RNA sequence: ACGAAUCUCUUUGCCUUUUGGCUUAGAUCAAGUGUAGUAUCUGUUCUUUUCAGUGUAACAACUGAA
RNA sequence: AAUUUUUAAGGUAUGUAUUUUUUUU
């Protein structure tokens, strides 16, 4: 009559997860959150407009600034660059660089 | 200013129409019955195969550009506003609704 | 007792109670390590609520404050609550103020992934035995309860338009014909 | 079990823990276990990745390299930094177990150490020094010797590399290049 | 049983596996009184054999 | 919690407070009589007492 | 043709099964009431505009619609028959009214409009029905 | 100039799942450490007067006075 | 000054395919 209790569990497997897993879920979901669900692209997966366009993730996993080639270790690091000066630069630079010719 | 009820619309659509057609005969000048059955009381009219064919493909034309111009929208409306973050189209839809409720 | 907050564990705060609410707490520590609940909730409220006010005081506060922590003796959250300000904030200028005077989403898509995948396999199958010559048939997913309906085999529930007075009778004629002409045309050029 | 249980802190634990995935790999089979271990290199944690890395070489002595080998030559493409480490320092263990058959696999890894030594970031240049110099060692006398002129054309540049861990695996590559070359 | 409780494991614990009771005391009670709870003299009864053994 | 909304037509509003204060009285009115049903020792079951408790 | 059966097949399944569990959303009525029509088979198309009368008749862009997928093939004794039906359900309708008169301008036929705005004249609709006349 | 057709564009108008329900928020639960070392963003300062020394592959940098 | 005996159910899923004599070009 354990039934008087109130837990339970399902029959299927084994149930916890290993800490490891959590981490790699967790990591995920905060680089959905600060990326605001953006599907930042791969470099060599031949171009969906960007929210920017200038972010993208090399062969490896980093992401990179393709004006400014800077290489980035998180999204929190790239908003930090793209609310930066360098970044500012980079965009005037162009800026003049296209309306010098067409 | 103004919304306008079900009735009106339908009256100017109508008004629309009336003067395409009379567009339609003007430049095709330009360019240049009733019988029942004894047995049973089914009606039959004769038809000019012309101008149902010209029917059928005014009809399957306007679809085509009300769906065009609906697209249009489409397309623009969601490459207009980045301002604030979004996880996923569905959301900027919404909140660009918010937008209406202004 | 550190319990600190870098400016990334409060970036992620304000998109993680944008996204679950201020109710949701629980959820809010899954997104951040490092915090409990009942830490997420504490500097969501003392802090990082953009409706709370920083901002510096004017002549009319530090009058008002000065009233009500005379008028009421130490209690700060009460006199917080008429200054509509955080107590941390109002304490903190008051003490400053007195030395002022100082000298299944993705399973089922998965699924029907697989279930496709499996589609095209048999397609993919028959074509090949076609190409040598033996035909062979598609299969019916068997039934599931004894009522079970094949959509293909019938119109399946066939309601006649209406009888009407204007008598069509010839126009089904065009239409069978070119009904015909479709499927005619299948056999061959295959859409 | 056995890979969640390497997370411990002792170390004899996870040294007989790699050691029974050779046990078990020759029991049943190598590719039911590696797609187990390959699995696990995308975790952060680093204890894990280098002793998965270990197991891998410990499954390609045991089952044989040619099993291993081009299973972990394709995960070497996944676009994660933490695998494609796992996968070159898996490479460098697989190496020094077989000793002195890698004779037979060079070549293939040449376009393989092709882009790690071109690639960007400090630490694959690293393990993939720190391949070569199993693969010269015991590989040095064969005759391929035109492999290791590639790969040396893609290190002398490294010489003017800074950090610790880097420069002397660059250092330990080149005294063993020495071998091969003369 | 105040032995070792604590250190079973931590984190990994499924809800009822922390939370439910342990049906192992109960097992231990009913052992050492089962010539009793198990006895033939019974009012009304019936006989069942287990499987493989002679208990009934 | 108050409950006030940006921009929503009054009878909605109006609306919805009625109903819910049909449902609070229902509710508050069952909390009372399962409450004196408990007191008196009457059988709650077991749920009902620890739901109650949440009511009350 | 199994490349063809097989879809409509499965099509039909899908569809049915959703219009199944929900009676409303003519939505989705509509849409597979298009299916049927692209794969040019009229007489199932014909029964889901009719099935989905049943459902609602006072809906509107269903009315309307199947009077498109009968005009479009130009099938017209029947998209005739059908405005018996009609217009005698909601008579009190504009829009109805209108589609029926401006599909009757471009078919020439001014004796029909002459005898139709009799009728939608002697059921004294109002001023916007009466200027039109 | 005007009756007037067609393509292009802005606006008004029309608008999409504008979250499936219910109860005691339905209940409850969560971050290892130490030694050595590198990589990568952002912020702040300087392209600005002569010569003498230190320094550097050459700069740079550092050190004095008009 | 006299009680009273026990069986089911809420726990070990559920779903799909599988033994077939070659329907006329
Ligand atoms: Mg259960
Ligand atoms: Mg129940
Ligand atoms: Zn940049």
């Amino acid at each position: 009559m354990n039934y008087l209790e109130g837990v339970g569990s399902k029959k299927g497997g084994g149930g916890i997860a290993s800490e490891s897993q959590f981490n790699l879920q967790r990591r995920k979901e905060v680089e959905s959150l600060l990326s605001k669900g953006e599907n930042v692209p791969y470099t060599f997966q031949d171009e969906q407009v960007r929210s920017n366009p200038y972010i993208y993730k090399n062969h490896s996993g980093k992401l990179v600034c393709k004006l400014c080639n800077t290489m980035h270790m998180s999204w929190s690091s790239v908003e930090r660059h793209l609310g930066g000066k360098k970044h500012g630069l980079n965009v005037l630079r162009r800026g003049i660089s296209i309306e010098k010719s067409s | 200013r103004g919304g306008i009820s079900y009735d009106q619309l339908a009256k100017l659509s109508y008004e629309k129409t009336l003067r395409n057609l009379a567009t339609q005969t003007q430049n095709s000048s330009k360019q240049d019955k009733v019988q029942k059955d004894t047995k049973t009381g089914k009606i039959t009219i004769a038809d000019d195969d012309k101008l149902v064919n010209k029917l059928a493909v005014s009809l399957q034309s306007e679809s085509k550009k009300r769906y065009e111009a609906r697209k249009r929208q489409m397309q623009n409306a969601k490459t207009l506003y980045g301002v604030e973050s979004f996880i996923n189209d569905k959301n900027k839809q919404f909140n660009e609704k918010l937008s209406r409720e202004s | 007792k550190g319990g600190v907050w870098t400016n990334v564990e409060d970036q992620i705060l304000k998109a993680a109670v944008q996204k679950y609410g201020t109710h949701q707490w629980s959820k809010v520590a899954s997104l951040l390590q490092k915090k409990t609940a009942r830490q997420s909730e504490l500097r969501w409220n003392e802090y990082l609520n953009p409706k709370l006010n920083f901002t510096e005081f004017s002549k009319e506060e530090d009058a008002q404050l000065l009233d009500l922590a005379r008028e009421l003796p130490n209690q700060w959250r009460t006199i917080a609550d008429m200054m509509a300000r955080p107590a941390q904030v109002c304490v903190e200028r008051y003490n400053r103020l007195l030395e002022s005077e100082d000298s299944k989403a993705t399973r089922k898509i998965r699924e029907r992934m697989l279930e496709e995948s499996k589609r095209i396999a048999e397609l993919q199958k028959r074509r090949e035995l076609k190409q040598a010559g033996i035909n062979v048939a598609i299969k019916k997913p068997k039934k599931k309860y004894g009522t079970d309906i094949d959509y293909n085999e019938d119109i399946v529930y066939e309601q006649a338009p209406m009888p009407g007075i204007y008598d069509t009778s010839t126009e089904d004629r065009q239409i069978k014909k070119k009904f015909e002409q479709f499927e005619r045309k299948v056999n061959r050029k295959g859409l | 079990e056995l890979l969640e249980l390497l997370k411990s802190t002792n170390k004899e634990i996870r040294r007989s823990a790699n050691a029974t995935f050779g046990f078990i790999a020759e029991a049943i089979g190598p590719h039911d276990v590696l797609v187990a271990l390959l699995n696990n290199l995308k975790v952060q944690e680093r204890q894990l990745r280098v002793c998965t890395a270990v197991a891998i070489g410990i499954v390609a002595k045991v089952c044989g390299p040619y099993n291993v080998l081009p299973v972990i030559m394709n995960e070497y493409t996944t676009p994660e930094t933490n695998v494609q480490n796992g996968v070159l320092k898996a490479m460098s263990f697989m190496f020094e177990y077989i000793g002195n058959m890698s004779k037979d696999y060079i070549y293939f890894i040449t376009p393989l150490l092709e882009d790690a030594l071109t690639d960007r970031d400090l630490v694959h240049r690293q393990t993939a020094s720190n391949v070569i110099t199993h693969l010269a060692l015991n590989c040095s006398g064969t005759g391929h010797e035109d492999a290791f002129i590639h790969l040396m054309n893609l290190l002398i540049p490294n010489i003017f590399e800074t950090s610790p861990h880097a420069i002397m695996r660059i250092l330990e590559g080149l005294e063993a290049l020495s071998q091969a070359l003369g | 049983a105040s032995g070792f409780e604590d250190s079973m494991q931590f984190k990994k614990l499924t809800h009822a596996q922390r939370t439910g009771l342990s049906q192992i005391p109960n097992r231990r009670f009913t052992l050492w009184w089962s010539p009793t709870i198990n006895r033939a003299n019974v009012y009304v009864g019936f006989l069942v054999q287990l499987d493989l053994t002679g208990i009934f | 919690i108050p409950w006030d909304v940006p921009g929503m037509p009054a009878p909605i509003k109006k609306i919805i407070e009625r109903y819910i204060k049909s449902k609070a009285d229902a509710w508050v009115s069952a909390a009372h009589y399962n409450r004196e049903r408990i007191k008196r020792g009457a059988h709650v079951e077991k749920t009902m007492v620890k739901k109650n408790l949440g009511r009350l | 043709l199994e490349e063809l059966r097989e879809y409509q097949r499965r099509k039909r399944t899908e569809y049915e099964g959703y219009l199944k569990r929900n009676r409303l959303d003519m939505g989705q009525w509509i849409r597979y009431a298009q299916f049927e029509i692209e794969q040019h088979d009229m007489r199932r198309a014909r029964s889901i505009f009719e099935r989905a009368l049943l459902v609602d008749s006072s809906f509107i862009p269903l009315w309307i619609r199947y009077i498109d997928a009968e005009l479009k093939v130009k099938c017209i004794n029947h998209a005739r028959n059908l405005m018996n039906r009609a217009i005698s359900t909601l008579p009190r309708v504009d829009k109805l009214w209108y589609k029926y008169l401006i599909v009757e301008e471009s078919l020439n036929n001014v004796e029909i409009v002459r005898s139709l705005y009799t009728k939608w004249c002697s059921l004294e609709p109002g001023v916007n029905a009466w200027n039109s006349f």
